[PDB]
């Protein structure tokens, strides 16, 4: 059992960072693969980023040069950094975790634990 | 990070092995020319075979004397046999000799070492006779000093061939072990291949291949520079010109005070190498011996051998001054023998404390590949195809020689020597449990996780099929040495 | 123990060719000296030729270059080939074994051989 709490949101001009930070309380956070999803007003939370327990990083399309991911195992957190934001990114951001999983890391049906909400709006 | 420590370990272990392989090949090519430039009917050195023993398997003590009597060599002067201890238990060790050679079973009242007059006439005025001495026992040192004294007073004896009681020399063993003493004037001792005939146990076969890889490679590389660090325990030929001089400081030794006697062979070789002389090793001097089977007995044997090594590798290092340029090898070999064990310990500690699947599967695979290469060379040299059992020698090493090394280091200053071994086993088990319960997750989408799991599964499958091959071979009686296949027949009828 | 049985010999005239075999029952140990001893009519045993079972060759005077040894070492038998026989070369031949037990010293004395065969011719 791991509790996920996410933070970081607000108005920001196109070209800001507005790093998001999701922390996790659990027995051993370093074995949990983590992922970041983008709940848009539509399209039902497209996959955005992820990183396994062995630091390997997976990124969605057209976000390769804009999103950066990492982990903090001392203070359990993910701390997703952002660069060169766009008005198309105005959406909630969600934090998901996994311990036992298969080869389908891009679907919400695989991850077991879930966060609450990281709404972010980008101005013109 | 782990690359400096995995790749450097692989290179450190494999480069020296390749160097030793090429040096052994050079030595074999050197000895073949000597053997070729030799008349067929060659008798020049009058040897005197020396046997020392203590309750050594009445049948096998028969096989040893029979092999020495069946050995082909024109010029054998006599046979000096010394039997430790006098009791109605060693009388039925003199009798097995008396039924092979003659009735000259003497019994000097005092040990020729503690006796004042160290010279001959130990109830022995007969030089043209085959003698057997029954004396009070004080170790192989005291029972071999008697033999050295016996086969010295004859001015027509110029070399002495030492054997152990449970050995079965081939016919052309003495002939090919005494020749290098006549090949060069700076050679005062020759080693000899000491094969193992008992390979009906899993511990008795990997150690057999360890004996092969520690003689025909390790002790062959040193002979190229004529600085063999330890003559063969069971089989070995010594020049009387050096025995007559080194017998006095050999059995006088004090290390730190209290005088104790173990690892006498390496002491003889060390005293030969501390006088600036050269020692070579010939692979055409095959001799057979048995091996310990119980794990505890093997650990005890290896802790005695490690005790012997830890006090005289210092002297082998310090005597490299006497030897010339060839002799930097004598320092490099000792430095390697130290830092390799230290590096293995450090590697285990690192990959057991900093748990990482990709930093453990990689080490396991690299170690397995290196051992496979070594076993492949052993198979090519021996033309045996049973040498691929050497892949499992790593387990025997890690679980028996390392506790022996730690115990010898601790005693250098049940619970006497087995507590450290039990603690080491418990520590390895605790490290394994911690590693397996720490990384308790399954992530098939991760390529690194897939590589780690696939590697560990393939290694487990490889070990399992090797063990199954061994079991099948034991079932069909395929591991049995051709010698053992005949001793097990001569044992039934007797 | 080791029983030696020798065969051969017969009519001898002028320079003849003969071949005497000696078969051994037991173990010879490749360190024991096997020799051919000669006993002339009404005369003491004489020596003809010895050989170690490991392949050492020796002979005696008045027969060197005339007789030759050959140990099979596989059939547990020896064969002595005789060339250019003499009328004075009439006697009974024994094959004897000397064990290198008390000593590895090669001796020509007939009393140093433990086991003896049976005379032929
Ligand atoms: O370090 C040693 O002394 C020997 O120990 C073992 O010898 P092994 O014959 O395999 O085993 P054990 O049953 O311990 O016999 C030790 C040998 O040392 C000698 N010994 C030992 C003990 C004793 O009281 N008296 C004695 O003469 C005998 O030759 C005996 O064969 C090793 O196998 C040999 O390589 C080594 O040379
Ligand atoms: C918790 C369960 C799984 C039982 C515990 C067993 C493992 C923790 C042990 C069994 C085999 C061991 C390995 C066996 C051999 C080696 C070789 C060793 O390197 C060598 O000693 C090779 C040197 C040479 O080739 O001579 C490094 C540790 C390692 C990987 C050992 C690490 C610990 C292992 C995996
Ligand atoms: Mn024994």
């Amino acid at each position: 059992q791991v509790q996920l709490v996410e933070s970081g949101g607000g108005l920001v001009q196109a070209g800001g960072s507005l790093k998001v930070s999701c922390a996790a309380s659990g027995r051993a956070f370093k074995t949990y693969r983590m992922a970041w999803f983008r709940q848009a007003p539509g399209k039902e939370r497209e996959f955005v980023s992820g990183i396994s327990a062995l630091e390997t990083t997976y990124y969605a399309d057209s976000v390769k040069g804009r999103f950066t991911i990492s982990r903090d195992n001392t203070k359990n957190t993910v701390s997703l950094q952002m660069d060169s934001l766009k008005p198309e990114d105005t959406a909630v951001y969600y934090c998901a975790a996994r311990r036992y999983g298969g080869t389908d890391y891009t679907t919400t049906g695989s991850y077991d634990y879930w966060g609450q909400g990281t709404q972010v709006t980008v101005s013109s | 990070s782990a690359v400096w420590g995995i790749s450097v370990y692989g290179v450190f272990v494999l480069g020296f092995y390749i160097a030793q392989i090429v040096f052994s090949e050079f030595n074999r090519m050197r000895l073949s020319d000597w053997i070729s430039l030799r008349p067929d009917n060659w008798n020049a050195t009058r040897v005197a075979v020396i046997i020392a023993g203590y309750r050594e398997d009445p049948f096998m003590f028969k096989k040893c004397l029979e092999s020495v009597r069946d050995s082909e060599y024109g010029n054998v002067a006599r046979l000096i046999c010394v039997i430790d201890g006098d009791e109605e238990e060693d009388l039925k060790m003199a009798e097995i000799y008396k039924q092979v050679y003659n009735d000259n079973v003497k019994k000097p009242g005092v040990v020729l070492c503690e006796s004042e007059n160290k010279n001959g006439s130990t109830i022995d005025s007969d030089v043209s006779k085959n003698i057997c001495i029954l004396q009070p026992h004080r170790g192989k040192r005291e029972s071999l000093y008697t033999g050295f004294q016996l086969a010295s007073m004859d001015p027509s004896v110029h070399a002495v061939v030492l054997i152990d009681s449970d050995t079965v020399l081939e016919k052309n063993a003495i002939l090919e072990v005494v020749y290098p003493l006549s090949c060069d004037p700076n050679i005062k001792a020759v080693a000899g291949e000491c094969k193992i005939w008992n390979t009906d146990t899993i511990l008795s076969m990997l150690v057999s291949w360890r004996y092969f890889s520690a003689f025909n490679v390790e002790r062959g590389a040193q002979s190229l520079w004529k600085t063999v660090q330890c003559v063969g325990g069971p089989l070995g030929a010594y020049t009387i010109d050096i025995i007559n001089e080194i017998k006095d400081p050999w059995i006088t030794q004090t290390f730190l005070g209290n005088k104790c006697t173990y690892g006498d062979n390496r002491r003889l070789t060390n005293e030969v190498l501390m006088r600036g002389k050269k020692i070579v090793y010939t692979p055409f001097a095959v001799g057979w011996s048995d091996s310990p089977t119980n794990v505890m007995r093997y650990i005890v044997q290896q802790t005695r051998w490690s005790k012997s090594w830890c006090r005289e590798i210092w002297y082998t290092l310090g005597s490299a001054w006497k030897h010339g340029f060839s002799g930097i090898y004598l320092a490099f070999e000792c430095m390697y023998q130290i830092m390799y064990f230290f590096l293995v310990m450090y590697l285990f500690s690192y990959i057991a404390i900093k748990a990482d699947i990709r930093a453990q599967t990689a080490t396991v695979l690299v170690s397995t590949l290196v051992t496979i290469i070594k076993s492949s060379y052993l198979a090519l040299r021996a033309k045996n195809l049973k040498a691929f059992y050497f892949v499992l020698y790593t387990y025997v090493y890690f679980f028996c020689m390392i506790p022996a090394r730690i115990t010898a280091m601790f005693t250098m200053f049940w619970a006497k020597q087995f507590l450290i071994t039990y603690m080491w086993w418990a520590g390895v088990l605790a490290a394994g449990v911690y590693s397996i319960v720490d990384n308790w997750y399954f992530d098939w989408a991760d390529i690194q996780y897939r590589f780690a799991l696939v590697g560990i599964c393939s290694y487990l499958v490889f070990v399992s099929i090797v063990l199954v091959i061994y079991l099948i071979g034991k079932i069909t009686t395929w591991n049995y040495t051709p010698l053992q296949k005949e001793l097990i027949e001569e044992r039934y009828l007797h | 123990q080791v029983q030696l049985v020798e065969s051969g010999g017969g009519l001898v005239q002028a320079g003849g060719s003969l071949r005497l075999a000696c078969a051994a029952s037991g173990r010879i140990f490749s360190s024991d000296t096997l020799a051919w001893f000669r006993r002339a009519p009404g005369k003491e045993r004489e020596f003809v030729a010895a050989s170690r079972w490991s392949g050492g060759g020796t002979d005696y005077d008045s027969v060197k270059g005339r007789f030759t040894f050959s140990r099979d070492n596989t059939f547990n038998t020896m064969c002595l080939e005789m060339n250019s026989l003499k009328p004075e070369d009439t006697a009974v031949y024994y094959c004897a074994l000397r064990t290198a037990r008390d000593s590895y010293y090669y001796t020509r004395n007939p009393t140093g051989y433990d086991y003896w065969g049976q005379g032929t011719q």
